[PDB]
């Protein structure tokens, strides 16, 4: 029904919000050599997935880390330097985060139009019978 | 509702396609031996009953810019650029002959002469060129002749082993395939090895993308895209107004 | 006949110096045709 | 049934079908009222006759 | 029999509702890479049908996936990529989804007017002879 | 439908496949400003005719109710 | 006899676009 | 205008020569 | 009728004698 | 299931299998 | 609204603090017997449901 | 989904070993 | 009782307006060393509260200053300098105040939408039966 | 019980950044 | 009662 559109579009609104927050944590950790949890932060990605289970909502199935190798930088005098003297920094790519930032915002706003479009159809469907 | 919504939608969709076509050229400014793709629009009228008022526009690739690219001097023996018009015959991973313009050559461990993309370069025998394994000095001739020096051999032993297959067919009969190799539009057409094309050895041919030409195309594609979007908006605005007729 | 016709819109509402309307259509406006 | 199915929150029922269903039932009952009134009026006319 | 117009207008309401649900799923799954290259989401579209053997109802004959090739993207960083570092994405075109949203909403509300006006004609018929 | 009599806008694209002997290609004589005015004029003219028909529809209904 | 096809934007464009499946068209 | 023959379908050919 | 009016039928052309000949 | 390398939001404990993720 | 507003604000705020630490280093180039201060960022995740 | 007890808060420690 | 909704949204708008004025006084006093009361200005923050135990209004229970140390400046020739030449300035952080300005405005505007939407529901109830 | 605290920028911070006063952070659990 | 709240009256 038209109410299923609200569930489908609403799921995308939450879905694009997850990717926006993941990108925000990527931009804020692009230069963080250290990290609690004994893990040099690596770029995270939200992998969307259609949950077919007509109406196909979108669900986040889990956040996946980047496969790119960490950026090694020779800083011998740093306390975190290894024997060779290289400290490692996250593999966050700025350009893809900016592209993800644009795409997530554009996709978020176009889901609002569909919810608005379905809202008007239900209101007119209610005016029938009056 | 008015069929002008889809008439303008089909134009706005195609303007995006032409925008993506121009985007690939700008992403490939520094690519070696890259021929920029041309983009245009074709008007196809909707013939049928009624007044001839509906004509669609779809984008196409009429051809490519076959002008000479920007030559880069590298001082490397295994770098060649085609002077004027011409092509280099290479076979891709599928063993299918295709014309290329990337003269960034290299020699593998077995001695076969390949290019930067790994495509084997053909020769006089129409078979991939194989060089003796322990070479000492490789010089590419201006006409494509390959002369090598055996390891430890004196200077007066510059014997030729192969000749690079240079092909100069009509530029209007060539289409860019799915892997960037230009082939004949007519299939099963042999590539005749021309002896007029020349190689400027020691240099690499760049791409011929005209950056300004793409930028001015972009700004015109944006404006035409936006104007058709307004046509879509005014099409539904008229449809909403013409709904009180049944509103007794 | 006695029928008046022509191109409506922005093309007609211009000075005739533009000459953007065919002469066949332009006379048709007059009313002779 | 269609009204209470959509009202309880079942997602397999469309508002369009519900409005169609109650539109037809309202028209159907209105036809029932008209026939009933004519039958009673005829009977009331019948009882006021010379006999 | 007494409500033939309602069965046709109502069928359109159900038919146009499915097309909006399909549009919502296409826009909500325009960036769902999922996994593999054949389980990837593809734009779905309802098929309308009219059996003209009075009134010809509109019946949806199932959802059909678009035949457009998948949008390929070079990204040898996503762990769900392939040998050549390509992730195939759904063949959803935003411009055609926006047009479908406009067409579905307006056509859906047009049948509301016809169905609402059809009831008025039935109500006036009951007033014949009064 | 009658095409406009304005000359086609010639552009110098000498390397284009469709270029003539002088390197010119011709493009449609569509002018943006007048087409936008047509979009505005046609839409506003379309909507005001709906108003007349709707108003004329009411006048017929009031004639039916005349006398009763 | 039936008349079926995808409604909307996918059918209101020239067939050279080739978006509709062949069987459906 | 009403007719007995159903209206013909539009063509929109990519190239007119191909037909 | 109006002079110079466009037609809603493919434009009889040159190649394919078929059009150049049949009126 | 779905993605093979999804993360877990629970703090590391090294003794309890994280059930937040779809561990199948 | 969305919490990414404060997630990015909590990152921009720390960049200014890191900038202050580098500013103190350059102000102390002429200072006698001054040991330079290193600046680093620690990644801390909000563990919980979700 | 819903639950009959409030969800726990979020932990943001500077050292996970001390929680 | 949708009239209780107006109290919750009305209390929310009052709470968000208090935070905005607190933000305004922080920006205006980010560089103020002196004060009427002889104590350096400290960044202020209104404390929201919820009496959860149906409708739970949000109440402002008082303004609480930030406990961060006052930013000391080496201004030895300043008349208010201490024995070591340091003058103390408010601990207002510019970035966190801009986020509060953005958050307070957006939270204010979304409560207007709820109040307006809840107003329509009450008016629609007045039309029930009649 | 009553739950409360400073909203906005200060609370949306990691606890290490001691912007929030200690007693106000206590209120964020439960009170009566 | 928020412990240590500012007041609104001249000190």
């Amino acid at each position: 029904s038209l109410f299923n559109v609200f569930n489908v579009t609403g799921s995308a609104m939450s879905a694009e919000s997850v990717r926006l927050n993941t990108t925000s944590s990527n931009l804020a950790n692009a230069d963080s050599v250290s990290s609690s949890a004994k893990d040099t932060y690596k770029a995270r990605h939200a992998v969307f997935g259609a949950e077919l289970s007509d109406t196909v909502p979108v669900k986040v199935m889990g956040i996946v880390e980047s496969d790119k190798p960490l950026s090694a930088e020779y800083n011998p005098d740093h306390p975190l330097a290894n024997e060779e003297g290289y400290i490692y920094k996250p593999n966050v790519n700025v350009m893809e985060e900016m592209a993800n930032m644009i795409s997530a915002s554009r996709a978020y706003q176009t889901n609002v139009q569909v919810a608005d479009s379905s809202k008007q159809m239900l209101l007119r469907t209610l005016q029938m019978g009056q | 509702m008015d069929r002008a919504l889809f008439l303008a939608m089909s134009g706005a969709k195609q303007n995006m396609q032409a925008l993506q076509l121009r985007a690939n050229n700008l992403a490939n400014v520094s690519t070696t031996g890259f021929r920029a793709d041309l983009a245009q629009a074709r008007s196809m009228q909707a013939y049928g009953e009624g007044h001839p008022s509906r004509v669609f526009s779809m984008t196409e690739r009429p051809g490519h810019n076959f002008a000479q690219g920007s030559v880069i001097t590298t001082g490397r023996d295994l770098d060649v650029t085609i002077e004027g018009s011409g092509w280099i015959s290479v076979l891709d991973h599928t063993g299918k002959e295709g014309l290329t313009r990337n003269g960034n050559l290299k020699v593998d461990q077995n001695g076969m002469l390949t290019n930067a993309s790994g495509h084997l370069v053909l020769g006089e025998n129409d078979a991939p060129i194989t060089l003796p394994i322990p070479l000492s000095k490789i010089e590419i001739g201006r006409d494509g002749t390959i002369s090598v020096l055996p390891q430890g051999a004196p200077a007066e032993e510059f014997q030729a082993v192969d000749r690079i297959k240079l092909v100069k067919p009509n530029d209007q009969s060539l289409f860019k395939d799915t892997n960037g190799l230009f082939r004949h539009k007519t299939p099963n057409q042999p590539y005749e090895a021309d002896a007029t094309v020349s190689l400027q050895t020691g240099a690499i041919e760049g791409s011929n993308v005209n950056a300004v030409g793409e930028m001015t195309a972009l700004i015109d594609l944006q404006r035409q895209f936006e104007m058709q979007v307004k046509m879509m908006s005014t099409a539904e605005e008229m449809d909403k107004s013409s709904d009180s007729l049944l509103r007794m | 006949g006695n029928m008046v016709a022509g191109i409506p819109g922005a093309l007609s509402n211009q000075p005739p110096a533009d000459a953007s309307i065919p002469q066949d259509v332009a006379q048709m406006k007059d009313g002779s045709v | 049934d269609l009204q209470t199915r959509f009202d309880r929150g079942d997602a397999d029922v469309s508002l369009s079908d519900v409005m169609i269903a109650r539109n037809k039932s309202s028209v159907a009952f209105d036809a029932t009222v008209q026939i009933r009134n004519k039958l009673v009026e005829a009977y009331k006319d019948l009882m006021n006759m010379p006999v």
